[PDB]
Formats: C-alpha cells, structure tokens, sequence
C-alpha cells in the first residue's frame, strides 16, 4: 500500500504538470475564439447583429 | 506396572500423532491466512489505483 500510494502520487504530479501545460496552451487557442463569443453576446443584448 | 508402561507408550504415540496433526492444521491455517492477506493487499492496492 505504501508503494501504491507513492506511485499514485507520482502519476498525480505528472498528470497535474501535463494538465497545466494543456490549459496554458489551450488558453491561447481560445483567445482568438472568445472574440466571436463576445460579439455574439453583444448582438443578442443590443437586439441587432453588431459586427464589431 | 506392565499395563502402565504399555499405556505410557500408547499415550505417548497418540500424543505425538496429535502434535503432528495440529501442526499440520496450523500450517494449513497459516497458508490460508497468508493467501487471504495477500488478496486483501491486492484489493487495497487496486483501490488506491
């Protein structure tokens, strides 16, 4: 059980590192997309399709 | 006295037989305990996984 706990902690830290890298490198990808979301939200609130 | 010596021998023989039998039973019990302990350890390890 001690060995299992140690290896579980190891895999946990490696998974955490890879997940942090994934989030960091996907934030940039979605940075370009969020413009569309903002524009569409503005269009909905204004009642007209605001292009900007 | 002759009967007492014969009974001594017979009781000693039965005693050694009983000792061997209980030793074998204890060995089987220890084997079962070790097997189930190992199985429980494996179950705990997979639960941790």
């Amino acid at each position: 059980r001690a060995q299992a706990s140690g290896e579980v902690a190891q895999t946990l830290t490696q998974a955490d590192q890879q997940l942090s890298a994934q989030g960091d490198q996907v934030r940039s990808g979605l940075e370009s997309s969020v413009d569309g979301l903002s524009a569409k939200l503005a269009s909905r609130i204004l009642g007209v399709d605001v292009n900007s | 006295l002759a009967d007492a010596d014969a009974m001594h021998a017979k009781a000693l023989a039965d005693a050694k037989a009983e000792s061997e039998k209980v030793t074998e039973e204890a060995k089987q019990d220890s084997e079962r305990i070790a097997a189930q302990l190992s199985e429980q350890a494996g179950s705990e390890a997979e639960r941790i996984k």
